[PDB]
């Protein structure tokens, strides 16, 4: 079959189309990256305007990408939560009703569920069960998974995730939001150990996250000292030291308590480099395996939403006329 | 030609359908259920008038101003249907809807059109009739404060019909203006009234490919302040 796929939940607008025999068709993206960079955030009514300038097009290139028609597409998938609602709407509203025209079913897919099995479409897709580690701008978690919808959460954060907390100290360091991919840049002229930032909630057990004492952490440090790039490079490469092994300390607590040996990674952090290395290292060790998605599709993008939605339509997600989001929805409440 | 018009840009949804003259509509009521009503909303009224998506020649949307959320719905939900069945389309103000509306309710020639845009602001038009039926005014639209729309009704005269949820919010908006203000007795837009002026456009040939369509926001001031720099 051929499935579909439209992400528009937050600030991206992606198109793609997923053969469940041949693999991936199609790909589009647009990233509304500089609309909100002189807002220091993604400001909710220009993200949701230009999704509606960006969605059908988009689509139109897709197919024409993979010089597919209507007829070749037995299904169309769409983001319905989480995220902000006003973005969610535009793609879900055109993704329903385009599934209405083709007479083809309509697929209401979870965003974390798409970040969680972006991994499945690489080379050598990780087999259940696995231990997910969900790492984004909202949202850090880990994650039991025995098959699709059996998702228990092992452990979560208590207040920044991983990414914020990233593009919090990305900024103090005056750079363009987000800026959790270019604090890591510079974070590679840093020399190791020149300071050294605490691991969060690594002395007692537990596997779940705090990262807003590495905001005060930094900014601090920033403060008693020089301004030269190369000081400012040792902080960044301080922060993402501490946060790279924060996460690596939970996952091996995870991985123990479980007994499983495949570790997937996911979400925007999951494109961090230094972290890719580090998991990589440690299922070495364990004779295991590592899983993430090529970096592209670690951000947000329509490819995965085109996977996860084959996924639950082969599972019977399909949806009625009705058409729904949910811009705060629990991975939790996904059925089986 | 058959036209199949919807419409979600306020508190109500509707949908229409004309068959080369003969009309089906159907209006309700729709806060917080646009989404949940729109699309069934749709099939009844091709079902109910045997006739199929694939029929339609033209695909008639609210373009807007109203609630940015409900624009956006409308012409969402217009572009699938479109992209879908490969149907031209064809932007409706909502303003010039509801002026449609106080035309055929009670022979309205003359209409202020004003809807609550919140923010203390009421989207604005001027619209009137010629013989042909055609309304003119659409350079008059505009987001603004009850006391640049006083100093609008200064440089008007005469008689009007007021329509609209503006009204509604602000009683006396024309207080101290010099018109005539008779009510207008529409509230919302239909999508019934829709379909006259989506027959005229459709005739001059004012269709557009579904890449095409656009809303109308008219109050585009929407973000939060700039960073220092
Ligand atoms: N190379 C990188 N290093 C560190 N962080 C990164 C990198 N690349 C992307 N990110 C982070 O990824 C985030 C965006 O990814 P994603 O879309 O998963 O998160 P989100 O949409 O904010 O999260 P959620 O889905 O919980 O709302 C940003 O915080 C960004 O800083
Ligand atoms: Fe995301």
């Amino acid at each position: 079959m051929r499935v579909l796929g439209i992400e528009t939940s937050c600030d991206a607008t992606g198109i793609a189309i997923y053969d469940d025999e041949k693999g991936l068709l199609a790909n589009q993206l647009y990233s509304q990256v500089k609309l909100h960079a002189d807002y220091g955030g993604v400001v909710p009514e220009l993200a949701s305007r230009d999704h509606v300038r960006k969605t059908v097009p988009l689509i139109q290139a897709a197919l024409k990408e993979s010089g597919l028609t209507a007829k070749d597409i037995d299904a169309v998938a769409y983001t319905a939560g989480p995220g902000l609602v006003g973005a969610l709407l535009v793609g879900a509203t055109v993704g329903r009703s385009l599934a209405f025209a083709w007479d083809v079913p309509a697929i209401p897919v979870h965003h974390m569920e798409g970040h969680l099995l972006a991994p499945m479409l690489e080379d050598n897709p990780p087999e259940f069960p696995f231990v997910a580690l969900l790492v984004s701008g909202g949202h850090t978690q880990l994650i039991s998974v025995t098959g699709i919808g059996q998702y228990e959460l092992l452990g979560e954060s208590i207040d920044d995730a991983a990414g914020e907390a990233f593009d919090k100290t990305a900024k103090l360091l005056g750079l363009d939001y987000p800026g959790g991919p270019l604090l890591s840049k510079m974070a590679a002229q840093g020399t190791a150990g020149r300071f050294v930032f605490p691991r969060p909630m690594t002395d007692r057990p537990g596997l779940d996250f705090s990262f807003s004492g590495l905001k005060t952490f930094a900014a601090n440090t920033i403060r008693d000292n020089g301004t030269d790039d190369q000081t400012r490079a040792d902080i960044a490469r301080a922060f993402e030291d501490a946060v790279v092994d924060t996460l690596m300390i939970k996952c091996k607590r995870a991985l123990d308590q479980t007994g499983f040996k495949r570790l997937v990674m996911a979400g925007g952090v999951s494109a961090n480099r230094t972290l890719r290395a580090k998991l990589a290292e440690m299922m070495k060790k364990r004779r295991g395996e590592v899983f993430y998605a090529r970096p592209e599709f670690c951000t947000d993008n329509g490819a995965m939403i085109a996977y996860a939605g084959m996924v639950r339509f082969k599972a019977g997600a399909t949806a009625d006329l009705g058409v729904s989001v949910r811009p705060r929805w629990p991975l939790a409440e996904l059925p089986a | 030609m058959r036209i199949l018009a919807i419409d979600t840009a306020t508190e109500a949804c509707s949908v229409a359908l004309w068959n080369d003259g003969t009309v089906n509509a159907h209006f309700e009521l729709c806060p917080r259920e646009h989404t949940q009503r729109i699309l069934p909303m749709v099939q009844d009224i091709l079902t109910t008038s045997g006739t199929s998506l694939t029929d339609i020649n033209a695909l008639a949307y609210g373009r807007g101003p109203g609630s940015f959320t409900g624009v956006r719905i409308g012409i969402g939900i217009a572009q699938g249907l479109a992209l879908g069945a490969e149907l031209p389309m064809i932007g409706v103000s909502t303003l010039m809807t509801m002026a449609q509306g106080a035309w055929r309710k009670n022979g309205a020639t003359r209409v202020l059109a004003a809807i609550d845009a919140r923010m203390g602001e009421v989207y604005w038009a001027e619209y009137q009739r010629d013989e042909n039926g055609i309304w003119h005014g659409e350079e008059t639209e505009a987001v603004l404060k009850p006391e640049i729309v006083h100093e609008r009704m200064q440089q008007l005269s005469g008689e009007w019909v007021t329509v609209g949820t503006g009204w509604q919010a602000w009683p006396d908006l024309g207080k101290e203006s010099g018109l005539v203000l008779r009510d207008g007795e529409v509230l919302l837009p239909a999508a019934e009234d829709m379909l006259p002026i989506a027959c005229q456009m459709f005739a001059e040939g004012k269709t557009v490919a579904v890449e095409h369509a656009e809303p109308v926001y008219l109050r585009n001031n929407v973000a939060w302040k700039k960073l220092p720099g």
